[PDB]
RNA sequence: GCAGUCAAGCGUUAUAGCGACAUUGCUUUUUGAUUCGAUGUCGGCUCUUCCUAUCAUACCGAAGCAGAAUUCGGUAAGCGUUGGAUUGUUCACCCACUAAUAGGGAACGGCUGGGUUUAGACCGUCGUGAGACAGGUUAGUUUUACCCUACUGAU
């Protein structure tokens, strides 16, 4: 709790503009192999991870590319508004045939999902409002263990254990586990 | 109604027989109303009246001095073109900031008699493999919500910023226990992962690891920023 | 079905939807606070300053984003006709960028409130609430093209 | 073993968790042979966190 | 530096035991084989039993016995289907790994390989000046590896001789920069379009200019193509395709310095400009179409492929290394007269235009939304294959010189390697750290030289699909790179001013 | 917030240095998908008044405002602004009714629960110990008015 003001100076020095951290292409090429080749075992437990540029390292094969960016070729004006340029379809249609077909092919799916939602959420949920129906209030005991008290502690017991031990249930072991924690 | 049915209304009967005379007479006392609202709004409407006055007055010397310049008429590649983007440390000195400032007092005890426990004010970087000492032993209590792990490093060269993870604490200025406390202040000497700036070092090495200073108060503004050191 | 989706509420631009939510937080929280107020007192206004306004941004962005028909799950005639007047990609990337933009302010609104619980004077717990505004204030700036589209 | 595989950290922490009424306190009191943490059956009987030291080096949470 | 883990007490006990020794064995029974062609799918011999010590040479000359070609062999390369290649021997390929047993059949597919080999390029040969600006443009002569075109940003073209590694002619007729610069197949004239909207041509040998620039352009030129030697008659002089930001065509007849043809279909800016092999061009624009124009039909548009959701950046054709080597070989041979330097370069485009069956001209588009189409125009009209995988716009496309690979360099710091034929993935090139601009085959498809927006150039081995080295010199970013005919140097230019030589 | 760009100005005769309005990058990427340490003061009951930075009610202005409903804004404080559930915590959150369930000051520069709760007791952590606490649980007397003034009524 000391009040003197410190003389705070960074001083010169080349030290700061050169290079901390690199890395060969060979040593990126083992790094990159060895990652893939790895077999965890369950009863082997990280003691210290090494630091390495997984930025440089985790470089996964991927079959399909995210879709084209519309908004750089067309934008919101000309798409729509008093200054729209569009005037056709991006892609029309090959012809009146493949059409019809497509659009009886999204009729029929069309009523096979509202049969499937009626099924069960219009016998459910949407009937019981036109009568005026109210479901009651939840309970406020069935939100216990949610409280942020609650989780607050659970936070500070894992940044100061080392150890974790999840106990659960012998009667329903996957009811009780906490995956989300995990 | 359907479509624009305003327009074929307006098309088929017309306006109001005084739409045309009430319109320009309103236009009219518009400069009048302007001048009154200038003399009569007070407070914040007041004040933002004047701040919006001033913007369109700017645009519009803008707008006239374009048009009297129209009227008066890096060497890229192809694939390039038609796209878009001392050994001095640029803060030598900074505040000083005293213990007292660092630190806060945090009182133990049923009567709040003890009085050992510090907790640090100021943004802090843990690293890696932290864990919290047990409670009995804690006598310097970084909390969790102050911890960093990224910042926003703006190269010199290039003009870029980018969110980048930080890797250590080199030196704090205020002091050697500040620095092995990880304490991020402004001024602070930071390292960084640069991994996906590629740099290339002249024997043909990737460089992901580099200096940066800190040149903000992150307990001000809730975050960090930084000046990379090339 | 729904067969007519007038019901839509009024949608802003982006200046005039800072503008009505900034003021709205300004004339509808407390406004006073003094250096000599107890630290906690100073803390809660300033946490009520930045949890209002992100709850207004909030609310907001969900009228725009409950009014709004869905395009996928609408009958095919519709919409095959809302794609051909509308643009579909457009349509769903605006909203998109809405629901973004929602997630983004509640997101500061969380960080900021819990950074102000470490604040040690007014002029620290200040700034912290007008940067909390302003990264609001800029992810509302970054929709200007998709709210004057919707 | 743990505390064996972090000897170098003068001492180690074990944090239980789980479900309310799961048995972290019963199985506290089981590895101390002694109640040192209060059990029920209903749940929600633990409330806060509490430190019990097992061993020297060992620290139960 | 970060280093590799070393190595542990076990393993230094492991590495002290005493090793094997990967011996052929005596008693090695024979293998019942069938020949299978890649190109073609056709089988010769039938079921035929092959020694297990049988080397590679000399089951190539089984197969040139059996083909009855004994006399003027051409090597092929093996491969079993995974499909493993044929390293040494059989034994060591298949049999020790032990996926295929003795009493099982093998079915090696042949292919045809190049006769000559290139060395890789392992050091900078030097860092010649001369360029006052940034390097924008770069070619190697066709018909000689001494000569290098250069065209920069000081409104300038330099050839530069590449056995003394000095300049020899500058070329400063341009008013803007230089942005591309092409050399003609038979070797007679250099053609530079420039930012200025103008062409010009230049004699190498006497380093002047052919008369006035070419004019009416409106806008910067993007690229420039050539008529091939073997649709050109003997007696004339080639033809010269040029395409602009403006969105137009030009074609220009040099002997009489006129313009011809001036195509417009496109309604925003040409990327590119090929002229085929078959009479016809392709032209890729910002429009997100490709246009296939016939030039013996007064220059009308044949098809529009309209398939790419973005900017089309590069296409690129299966003959291209012989449509720009004409006539000439690695071996720097000029033919006598027009009419055996037409009938030479015919065969020359043959070779990789008429096999398995029927002749093709297939065609790779490289657009702005990370993907590149695999079109084959003269059959269909539907895109033959989509190439899917890059996060980031596929800058640059390449054709190997026998057209069995394709290669796409991307904005994401990689490189990828696809089959030529139906267009499916192959591997993936990484060690760039930066955007990748553009890429070189070698003359026996063998390597591979790419350049990067992080100041290197990485030669690629296309057999083993590795980094084969990596070559640092550069102090700024590399915009051009080039590999020679003869497959002796490679050029590199860009931000640093400087002319980059590579050699073995 | 940091780093940069532009230039209405200011400065100058050395295109040095300041610099409004604007603007770019990071935070944060496109198909509307899916709780992390407040270290020292809190909440009620009864009852009055004030502010306006107006939620409702009154009157207006604008908007693709057809009608109905709604959004933004102006004058405006005359008049209203609720009943409940929840403490293994609520520095709040849900259900409903309603015209509406607006924000705040006069404290925070009388009854009553949290709390400064001293002597009894138990558990946990630390200490060789007397004991102290990272802590957790339970039990525990402060009791005017007839004085002046103010206020309400009465001579
Ligand atoms: N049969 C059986 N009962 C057990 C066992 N362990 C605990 N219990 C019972 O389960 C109940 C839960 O005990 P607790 O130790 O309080 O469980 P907890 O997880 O600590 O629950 P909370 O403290 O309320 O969160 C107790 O009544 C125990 O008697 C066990 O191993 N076997
Ligand atoms: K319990
Ligand atoms: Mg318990
Ligand atoms: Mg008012
Ligand atoms: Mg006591």
């Amino acid at each position: 709790q000391d009040s003197t003001i410190p003389d705070a100076r960074v001083q010169p020095d080349r030290r700061w503009f050169g290079n901390t951290r690199v890395i060969s292409q060979d040593a990126l090429q083992h790094f990159r192999s060895a990652l893939g080749e790895t077999q965890k075992d369950t009863y082997q437990v990280l003691l210290r991870r090494n630091k390495l540029p997984m930025s440089l390292l985790e470089e996964k094969d991927a079959d399909e590319s995210p879709k084209a960016r519309i908004l750089d070729t067309e934008s919101y004006a000309d798409a729509f508004g008093p200054k729209a340029q569009r005037k056709r379809p991006r892609l029309a249609a090959s012809n009146l045939e493949d059409l019809v077909k497509a659009t009886n092919e999204d009729i029929t799916k069309y009523e096979e999902k509202q049969v499937l939602d009626a099924t069960l959420g219009l016998m459910g949920n949407q009937e019981d409002k036109e009568n005026g129906w109210t479901s009651a209030a939840k309970e406020a005991i069935f939100s216990k263990g949610q409280s942020k008290r609650i989780w607050n502690e659970l936070y500070k017991v894992i940044d100061s254990s080392d150890v974790v031990i999840h106990v659960l249930d012998a009667r329903d072991p996957l009811g009780t586990r906490c995956k989300s924690v995990e | 109604p359907q479509n624009d049915y305003i327009e074929r209304h307006i098309k088929q009967h017309g306006k109001r027989l005084d739409h045309e005379e009430r319109k320009r007479k309103r236009e009219a006392r518009e400069s009048h109303k302007i001048s009154e609202r200038a003399q009569k709004l007070t407070g914040w409407k007041g004040k933002q009246f004047a701040k919006k006055r001033y913007a369109e007055k700017v645009s519009m010397r803008k707008k006239i001095k374009a048009h009297e310049q129209s009227k008066v008429k890096d060497a890229l590649p192809t694939y390039l073109l038609d796209r878009e983007q001392k050994f001095s440390v640029p803060l030598p000195k900074v505040r000083g900031i005293s213990e007292e400032e660092m630190f806060k007092v945090i009182k133990t005890g049923k009567s709040r008699s003890k009085s050992w426990k510090r907790m640090i004010t100021k943004h802090t970087f843990v690293g890696e493999g932290f864990t919290r000492r047990p409670v009995k032993m804690e006598r310097i209590i970084r909390p969790s919500a102050l911890r960093q792990k990224k910042a926003n490093v703006t190269h010199p060269e290039l003009g870029v910023t980018v969110f980048l993870p930080i890797l250590a604490v080199k030196k704090n200025p205020q002091s050697p226990m500040y620095t092995q406390l990880g304490v991020l202040t402004k001024g602070t000497i930071i390292e960084v992962n640069v991994s996906e700036l590629g740099m290339v070092t002249a024997g043909g090495k990737v460089v992901w690891g580099k200096y940066a200073q800190v040149t903000n108060e992150p307990d001000r503004d809730g975050c960090v920023n930084a000046v990379l050191l090339v | 079905m729904q067969l007519s989706w007038k019901d839509i509420p009024t949608v802003a631009p982006a200046n005039d939807l800072l503008d009505i939510v900034l003021n709205r937080t300004q004339r509808k929280t407390p406004t006073v606070i003094r250096p000599g107020f107890k630290i906690t007192r100073i803390r809660a206004f300033y946490m009520r300053k930045v949890k209002y306004t992100g709850e207004g941004f909030v609310e907001k962005f969900e009228d725009i984003l409950k009014g709004f028909p869905n395009i996928n799950d609408v009958h095919p005639f519709h919409r095959d006709l809302m794609d051909t007047l509308y643009e579909k990609n457009h349509y769903k990337i605006s909203l998109a960028a809405i629901s973004r933009a929602k997630s983004l302010v509640e997101q500061v609104a969380r960080d900021y409130v819990r950074l102000l619980k470490f604040g040690q004077s007014l002029f620290q717990c200040k700034q912290l609430k007008r940067a909390a505004l302003g990264r609001m204030a800029t992810i509302v700036k970054k929709l200007r093209d998709p709210l004057a589209y919707l | 073993q743990f505390s064996q595989l972090h000897t170098d950290r003068k001492q180690i922490s074990v944090g239980f968790i789980g479900y309310p009424n799961t048995g972290k306190s019963s199985i506290i009191n089981t590895l101390r042979k002694k109640k040192v943490c209060q059990v029920a059956p209903i749940p929600g009987e633990t409330k806060v966190w509490q430190y019990i030291t097992l061993m020297k080096r060992i620290f139960l949470i | 530096s970060t280093l590799i883990p070393p190595p542990s007490k076990k393993q230094k006990k492991e590495a002290q035991l005493p090793r094997e020794v990967a011996i052929i064995p005596k008693d090695l029974p024979n293998v019942s084989i069938k020949f299978q062609a890649l190109d073609t799918g056709d089988n010769v011999g039938g079921a035929l039993r092959v020694p297990g010590a049988i080397s590679e040479k000399q089951l190539e000359e089984l197969l040139n016995q059996l083909n009855g070609t004994s006399d003027d062999p051409v090597p092929y390369t093996f491969s079993c289907t995974k499909t493993i290649d044929i390293t040494d021997n059989l034994y060591s390929s298949l049999i020790k790994p032990g996926y295929n047993s003795t009493e099982d059949q093998i079915t090696l597919l042949y292919t045809p390989r190049a006769v000559f080999k290139v060395k890789p390029v392992t050091r900078s040969s030097s860092a010649i000046a001369g360029h006052g600006s940034t390097i924008l443009c770069s070619a190697f002569a066709p018909h000689t590896s001494s000569r290098m075109v250069t065209g920069a940003g000081d409104n300038t073209a330099r050839i530069w001789d590449c056995d003394t590694q000095t300049p020899m002619h500058t070329l400063k007729g341009h008013y803007n920069w230089v942005l591309c610069v092409s050399w003609s197949p038979d070797g007679e004239v250099i053609a530079t379009g420039s930012m200025d909207n103008t062409i010009r041509l230049w004699d190498p040998k006497s380093g002047q200019c052919l008369g006035d620039a070419l004019r009416g352009h409106s806008k910067w030129i993007t690229s420039l193509s050539w008529e091939p030697i073997h649709l050109v008659k003997p007696g004339s002089k080639p033809r010269l395709a040029s395409s602009s930001k403006d969105g137009t065509i030009k074609i220009w007849d040099t002997v009489s310095r006129v313009c011809q043809y001036t195509m417009s279909g496109h309604t925003n800016s040409v990327s590119c400009v090929k002229w085929g092999g078959q009479g016809l061009l392709y032209s890729g624009s910002h429009d997100r179409t490709v246009r296939v124009w016939d030039i013996n039909s007064q220059g009308r548009c044949i098809n529009i492929l309209k398939s790419h959701a973005h900017w089309v950046n590069h296409l690129s054709l299966s003959t291209d290394y012989a449509l720009r080597i004409g006539a000439f070989d690695h071996t720097g041979k000029k033919p006598s007269t027009p009419e055996e330097a037409q009938k030479k370069a015919l065969e020359n485009y043959e070779k990789i235009c008429k096999k398995n069956g029927n002749s093709e001209e297939m065609m790779v588009t490289a657009s702005d939304d990370y993907t590149m189409f695999l079109w084959n125009p003269l059959k269909s009209t539907k895109p033959i294959a989509r190439m899917t995988g890059h996060q980031k716009l596929v800058n640059h496309v390449a054709f190997s010189p026998d057209g069995r690979y394709i290669v796409s360099a991307s904005f994401d710091n990689s490189i990828k390697l696809w089959d030529g034929r139906d267009g499916k993935f192959i591997s993936t090139f990484r060690g760039h750290v930066a955007s990748v601009y553009q890429v070189a085959w070698s003359s026996d498809c063998r390597l591979l030289v790419s350049c990067s927006k992080d100041t290197t150039l990485k030669v690629w081995d296309v057999r083993t699909r590795k980094l084969s080295v990596d070559l640092p010199g550069h102090k700024d970013e590399v915009y051009t790179v080039d590999w020679s005919v003869d497959g002796k140097r490679v050029c590199s230019g860009g931000k640093d001013k400087m002319v980059r030589l590579w050699t073995h």
